[PDB]
C-alpha cells in the first residue's frame, strides 16, 4: 500500500496562530489528497478535497497544497473550534484508500 | 528456416545413434527458438524425442529421457541428437525442426531414415 | 458502436510473456466496464487514478489492454513506483498511472505437469526501463570486459530466465495472468464510452 | 528487421467488386499490423489497427484480417473515393517497416 | 502420460464433401491441442495451434473446435489437396501425437 | 576474479565509515552485488544488496543508515553506513552472489573487520 | 443537509455473525457510491468497504476481504453491512460514508455518527 | 485537438545540414514518444528515428543511424530533428508522428502534414 | 522475513561417515535455496545452489535434496577439509535471510 507519515504527530499552538501540518506519501498520490478533521467522541468531517479544493461550509481560513509525494494543510488563523485531530487519505489507489497518523492540535 | 540431416542410416543394435540437423537461414543461438527431434516408425505416428532452447536448456519426451542427449554445435550453427543403447524399435525416419514455442514444431526438415540391423 | 472486445483480452487462450507483453489497443466501441467484474476470479483488482465504480459513466479515447503472465508473489510489482526485477527489467507502470490492474490465478491452463517452459523474464538488464518499454532483444549479456560472441561463457549470461511452472508449486511460485488497462482521455473525441 | 512483401503490387477492379491485398511478414508479428491508405500528395491516412479494428470514421465497407505472418485486406464494395495506395506497416519491434506499396486503379 | 484416441482410423471422402475427424484426450489438456498434415514421403505440416489457432498460411478452409476432453477438425469443401494424414497432438504435459487419420479417395 | 575489501577499522558509536570492495575479473556497474555481514562468534547476515540496473535493497536493521553504491570508473562497490551502533561490529564481505543457477558466478571477497566501541 | 445514521452494533462474540445498518436521508441516495470506514479506539481511520450507485459493484479492503459483505437498498435508502467470522481485531466505530462524486477517485465527504462493534467473549 | 506541424523544410546542398522541427498542439508532449517518418518522390514511406518521452532513448534508421540527429524540447513542445551529411536520397517529405505512452515506440496514432527537403545543388 | 531453521547446530563426527542437514523455512520458497561453506576465518563458498545444483569445482560427494520448505544437505564421505560451518541461505525472497549454522566437528 500507500503509507501516509504526518508531521507533526502532535503541536501545540494558541488562537490566531497560523498552523501548518506536512503529509507525506511513500510514492507519489499525484494530487489525490484529502484532509478531514474529527472531534474527540464525533465523527469525521471533510475539509479538503483532491489537495486544493474547499469542501462546502468549511471555513475558509482552510487551506490545502502539494503535489507529487509532500502536500500542505495550512490554517491561517486558529480558532477555539479548530482544535481537533487531522488526517490526511490518499485517493490514488482508490480500492486501498489509506489514511495518516493523525495530528492532534493541542491548546499551548 | 532451412534444416538439413544428416548422418548415418545404418547404425548397428546397442550402439550410439547421432544425427545432426545444420540450420541455415536463422541462427541456432539467438531468439527464441526450440529446436525440437521428432521422430516417425514406418507406418507408425509420430514420436517426440526433445528440444533443446537457445539457451541450452533441454527437455525430453519422458520414455526416452534416460537415452537421448541432444546438444548444440554453436560454431557450426548446428544441433546434434545421440541416442544410446539403440535396439532394433529405433528405426524410424526422424525429422529436426524449429519451433518458437514448447508446444508445436512449426518448420520441418527433409528427414532421413536411419535403420537398426546387425 | 459495437461492444468493446474485452473478453478477447480477459478470455484469451494463450499469454504473453512477461518481457513480450501484449498491448491490444482498444476504440470505437460499447465497453461493459461495471460487467467486466462480475466475477469472483479476480485475486487481485487494484486501481490507479480512476474508481472502478466511476469506469461506466465515463468516456475515454483509448483503453490499452496489456497482458502476460508472472509469478504469484511478483504481482505486487505490477503497480506505480515498484521496484525488483518484474518492475525494472520486464513491465513498468508510471508514478502517474490512471487505469487497473486485474490479475488472477492460472495455475490450471499455464502450469504442466513437466514445466511450462513457455513463460520467460528478463533476469538481467544494465539499466532499468522507461514506463511501458518492451525489450524482446536476446542478445547475451556481458557482464565482463571479455564480449561475448553471441555465446555464453564466463561473465556471459543468456538474459532470458524461464519460470518452471508445476502444479505442485506454492500459490506464490504458480502462475498469474495479468491484464493492465490503460484508460486513455485526450482532447480529442472520447469513444470508448460505458 | 521485418520484411512486408504485399500482393499485388497494382490491381485494377471495377466500382462495387471486392479488392483483396495481402501482406506477409518474413516473421511472427501476432496482430500487429496497420493498413494506411495514401492518395496523391496528402499524408497517409491510418484505415485498420492491430490488423482487424477500423479506425475512427472508417467506413464499414474497408476490413482486415489475419495473425502471424499472412494478413489481408478487403474493399467489399470499391468506391470512386476509393482510389488510392495503401500500405501494411508492423509494429512488432522497431524499426517499424512499411509495405512495398498498392496502387488502385479502376477498370 | 496423456493418450489422444483419433478417430476415424481411416476415412474415405470426395472431393467436395465435408470432413470431420474427432479427438480425445486421456485427461483434460484445456485447449492445448495441435493438428499437422502429412503427405506419404514428406514432413508433416501445422494446420491448427491452440486447438482453434489456423497456422499462417493454411487454406481458410480448415477448422478446429472442442476444448477438455474433444477437439474436432473440420474441413468444409474437401479438395484433392486435402487427401493426407492428419495427426493430433497435446502439449498439456509433453508432447504426445495421436496415430493419426488418413483421409483416402471415393 | 579478486574481490578486496577496505576502509574497515575502528569507529566511535554514532559515527560513519565508508567500505570499498575493490573488484578485478568483471565490471561492478552490471552485476548483483551483495553485502553480508558476520557478527563476531555469530552467524551470517545479508546488509544490502544492488541489482544490475542499480536497485538497492536493504534489511531492516539496517535500512535508511546503509547505502550501497558502485563506482564504475574504479570498478569498486561501495557502502557507507551512517549511525553506527555497537551491533553492527562484525565483518563484512562484499560478493557477487549467483543469479539464476549460473555455475560459477559466485565470488566473495576477503573481509574487511568494523568495530563500533566507544 | 445530509443525514447518515448508522445502527445494529454491540459486543458480538468472535466468530459470530453482526450487520449494521446505515439510513439516508436529505439526499439522493441512489446516486452516491457508499462506504464503510471504521476506526479503531485510539486509533487512527480505517476504511472498510465501498458500494456502488447501483449496487453492482461492491469492493472491500484487503483486512477485510472475503470477510465482509456491503449491500445496498435504494428503495428503503439503506446501506447494509455484514460481517462474518469476525476477530478482535474488527473491534471499533463503523461510520457510512457518502461519496462526493466530483472526482474519478473515491474521497468522503459527509459521516454518520457510526455505531461500536466490540468482538470479545 | 491533436496537431503536429512540421517546419524548416528546404533547398540544402549535399553535405550540409539542416534542422526539422515540429510543433505539437493538444496534447501533453512532455508525455509521450515521438517519431520521424519520410517519405520520398515517388516510393513508399520509410520509416526514420523514434524518440522518448524524457529524450534519453534514441533509435534510428540504418539508412540514417550515425548520420541524424533526433532531439526534443518538452518546455517549448517542439521535436527536432539535425540532418547531418545530406545525400541525395535523403531528398523526401518528413512526417512527425505521435508514438506511444511513455515510452512505447511502436505506435504512430497521429501524423504531421510534412515537409519537404530537397538535397541537390 | 523467512525464518530458516537449520539443524542440528553440530553434528561432530568421524572421516568417511555420512552427513545429515537439515534446513526448514518459514514459508514456501520453491527451490531457491543456497547451501555455504566457510572455514574458521575464511570468507563463504558456495557449494550447493538451488537445493540440489553442485557448483563449478565442488567435489561431487556433497549433495543436496527438497523443495517447498524442507531441505537436506549430505556429504557422502567425510574428509578432513570438509571441516566447517555450513549455512543455508534463501535468496529468492528480500530479505534474504541464513539458517542458523552447523558447526562440523571432528569426533
Amino acid at each position: 500500500d500507500i503509507q501516509m507519515t504526518q508531521s507533526p504527530s502532535s503541536l501545540s499552538a494558541s488562537v490566531g496562530d497560523r498552523v501548518t501540518i506536512t503529509c507525506r506519501a511513500s510514492q507519489s498520490i499525484s494530487s489525490y489528497l484529502n484532509w478531514y478533521q474529527q472531534k474527540p467522541g464525533k465523527a469525521p468531517k471533510l475539509l479538503i478535497y483532491a489537495a486544493s479544493s474547499l469542501q462546502s461550509g468549511v471555513p475558509s481560513r482552510f487551506s490545502g497544497s502539494g503535489s507529487g509525494t509532500d502536500f500542505t494543510l495550512t490554517i491561517s488563523s486558529l480558532q477555539p473550534e479548530d482544535f481537533a485531530t487531522y488526517y490526511c487519505q490518499q485517493s490514488y489507489s482508490t480500492l486501498a484508500l489509506t489514511f495518516g497518523g493523525g495530528t492532534k492540535v493541542e491548546i499551548k | 528456416v532451412q534444416l538439413v540431416e544428416s548422418g548415418p542410416g545404418r547404425v548397428k543394435p546397442s550402439q550410439t545413434l547421432s544425427l545432426t540437423c545444420t540450420v541455415s537461414g536463422d541462427s541456432i543461438n539467438s531468439g527464441i527458438n526450440y529446436w525440437n527431434w521428432i521422430r516417425q516408425p514406418a507406418g507408425k505416428e509420430l514420436e517426440w524425442i526433445g528440444r533443446i532452447f537457445t539457451s541450452g536448456t533441454t527437455h525430453y519426451n519422458p520414455s526416452l529421457k534416460s537415452r537421448v542427449t541432444i546438444s548444440v554445435d554453436r560454431s557450426k550453427n548446428e544441433f546434434s541428437l545421440t541416442l544410446n543403447s539403440v535396439t532394433a524399435a529405433d528405426t524410424a525416419v526422424y525429422f529436426c525442426g524449429r519451433g518458437g514455442t514448447d508446444d508445436y514444431v512449426d518448420y520441418w526438415g527433409q528427414g532421413t531414415l536411419v535403420t537398426v540391423s546387425s | 458502436t459495437n461492444l468493446c472486445p474485452f473478453g478477447e483480452v480477459f478470455n484469451a487462450t494463450r499469454f504473453a510473456s512477461v518481457y513480450a507483453w501484449n498491448r491490444k489497443r482498444i476504440s470505437n466501441c460499447v465497453a461493459d466496464y461495471s460487467v467486466l467484474y462480475n466475477s469472483a476470479s479476480f485475486s487481485t483488482f487494484k486501481c490507479y487514478g480512476v474508481s472502478p465504480t466511476k469506469l461506466n459513466d465515463l468516456c475515454f479515447t483509448n483503453v490499452y489492454a496489456d497482458s502476460f503472465v508472472i509469478r504469484g508473489d511478483e504481482v505486487r510489482q505490477i503497480a506505480p513506483g515498484q521496484t525488483g526485477k518484474i518492475a525494472d527489467y520486464n513491465y513498468k507502470l508510471p508514478d502517474d498511472f490512471t487505469g487497473c490492474v486485474i490479475a488472477w490465478n492460472s495455475n490450471n491452463l499455464d502450469s504442466k505437469v513437466g514445466g511450462n517452459y513457455n513463460y520467460r523474464y528478463r533476469l538481467f538488464r544494465k539499466s532499468n526501463l522507461k514506463p511501458f518499454e518492451r525489450d524482446i532483444s536476446t542478445e547475451i549479456y556481458q557482464a565482463g570486459s571479455k564480449p561475448c560472441n553471441g555465446v555464453e561463457g564466463f561473465n556471459c549470461y543468456f538474459p532470458l530466465q524461464s519460470y518452471g511452472f508445476q502444479p505442485t508449486n506454492g500459490v506464490g511460485y504458480q502462475p498469474y495472468r495479468v491484464v493492465v488497462l490503460s484508460f486513455e482521455l485526450l482532447h480529442a473525441p472520447a469513444t470508448v464510452c460505458g | 528487421d521485418i520484411q512486408l512483401t504485399q500482393s499485388p503490387s497494382s490491381l485494377s477492379a471495377s466500382v462495387g467488386d471486392r479488392v483483396t491485398i495481402t501482406c506477409q511478414a518474413s516473421q511472427d508479428i501476432s496482430n500487429y499490423l496497420n493498413w494506411y491508405q495514401q492518395k496523391p500528395g496528402k499524408a497517409p491516412k491510418l484505415l485498420i489497427y492491430d490488423a482487424s479494428n477500423l479506425e475512427t470514421g472508417v467506413p464499414s465497407r474497408f476490413s482486415g484480417g489475419g495473425s502471424g505472418t499472412d494478413f489481408t485486406f478487403t474493399i467489399t464494395s470499391l468506391q470512386p473515393e476509393d482510389i488510392a495506395t495503401y500500405y501494411c506497416q508492423q509494429y512488432d519491434n522497431l524499426p517499424l517497416t512499411f509495405g512495398g506499396g498498392t496502387k488502385v486503379d479502376i477498370k | 502420460a496423456i493418450q489422444m484416441t483419433q478417430s476415424p482410423s481411416t476415412l474415405s471422402a470426395s472431393v467436395g464433401d465435408r470432413v470431420t475427424i474427432t479427438c480425445r484426450a486421456s485427461q483434460d489438456i484445456n485447449s492445448w491441442l495441435a493438428w499437422y498434415q502429412q503427405k506419404p514421403g514428406k514432413a508433416p505440416k501445422l494446420l491448427i495451434y491452440d486447438a482453434s489457432s489456423l497456422h499462417s498460411g493454411v487454406p481458410t478452409r480448415f477448422s478446429g473446435s472442442g476444448s477438455g476432453t474433444e477437439f474436432t477438425l473440420t474441413i468444409s469443401s474437401l479438395q484433392p489437396d486435402d487427401f493426407a494424414s492428419y495427426y493430433c497432438q497435446q502439449y498439456k504435459s509433453y508432447r504426445t501425437f495421436g496415430r493419426g487419420t488418413k483421409v483416402e479417395i471415393k | 576474479v579478486q574481490l578486496v575489501e577496505s576502509g574497515g577499522g575502528l569507529v566511535q558509536p554514532g559515527g560513519s565509515l565508508r567500505l570499498s570492495c575493490e573488484v578485478s575479473g568483471f565490471t561492478v556497474t552490471v552485476n548483483y552485488m551483495t553485502w553480508v555481514r558476520q557478527a563476531p562468534g555469530q552467524g551470517l547476515e545479508w546488509v544490502a544488496m544492488i541489482y544490475s540496473g542499480g536497485s538497492t535493497f536493504y534489511a531492516d536493521s539496517v535500512k535508511g543508515r546503509f547505502t550501497i553504491s558502485r563506482h564504475n570508473s574504479k570498478n569498486t562497490l561501495f557502502l557507507q553506513m551512517n549511525s553506527l551502533r555497537p551491533e553492527d561490529t562484525a565483518v563484512y564481505y562484499c560478493a557477487r552472489p549467483i543469479v539464476g543457477g549460473i555455475a560459477g558466478m559466485d565470488v566473495w571477497g576477503l573481509g574487511t573487520t568494523v568495530t563500533v566501541s566507544s | 443537509e445530509v443525514q447518515l445514521v448508522e445502527s445494529g452494533g454491540g459486543v458480538v462474540q468472535p466468530g459470530r455473525s453482526l450487520r449494521l445498518s446505515c439510513a439516508a436521508s436529505a439526499f439522493t441516495f441512489s446516486s452516491y457510491d457508499m462506504h464503510w470506514v471504521r476506526q479503531a479506539p485510539g486509533k487512527g481511520l480505517e476504511w472498510v468497504a465501498v458500494i456502488s450507485y447501483d449496487g453492482s459493484n461492491k469492493y472491500y479492503a484487503d483486512s477485510v476481504k472475503g470477510r465482509f459483505t456491503i449491500s445496498r437498498d435504494n428503495s428503503k435508502n439503506t446501506l447494509y453491512l455484514q460481517m462474518n467470522s469476525l476477530r478482535a481485531e474488527d473491534t471499533a466505530v463503523y461510520y457510512c460514508a457518502k461519496d462526493g462524486g466530483k472526482l474519478w477517485v473515491y474521497y468522503f465527504d459527509y459521516w454518520g455518527q457510526g455505531t461500536l462493534v466490540t468482538v470479545s467473549s | 485537438q491533436v496537431q503536429l506541424v512540421e517546419s524548416g523544410g528546404g533547398v540544402v546542398q549535399p553535405g550540409r545540414s539542416l534542422r526539422l522541427s515540429c510543433a505539437a498542439s493538444g496534447f501533453t508532449f512532455s508525455t509521450y514518444a515521438m517519431h520521424w517518418v519520410r517519405q520520398a518522390p515517388g516510393k513508399g514511406l520509410e520509416w526514420v528515428a523514434v524518440l522518448s518521452y524524457d529524450g534519453s532513448n534514441k533509435y534510428y534508421a540504418d539508412s540514417v543511424k550515425g548520420r541524424f540527429t533526433i532531439s526534443r524540447d518538452n518546455s517549448k513542445n517542439t521535436l527536432y530533428l539535425q540532418m547531418n551529411s545530406l545525400r541525395a536520397e535523403d531528398t523526401a517529405v518528413y512526417y512527425c508522428a505521435k508514438g506511444g505512452s511513455y515510452a512505447y515506440y511502436y505506435y504512430m496514432d497521429v501524423w504531421g502534414k510534412g515537409t519537404t527537403v530537397t538535397v541537390s545543388s
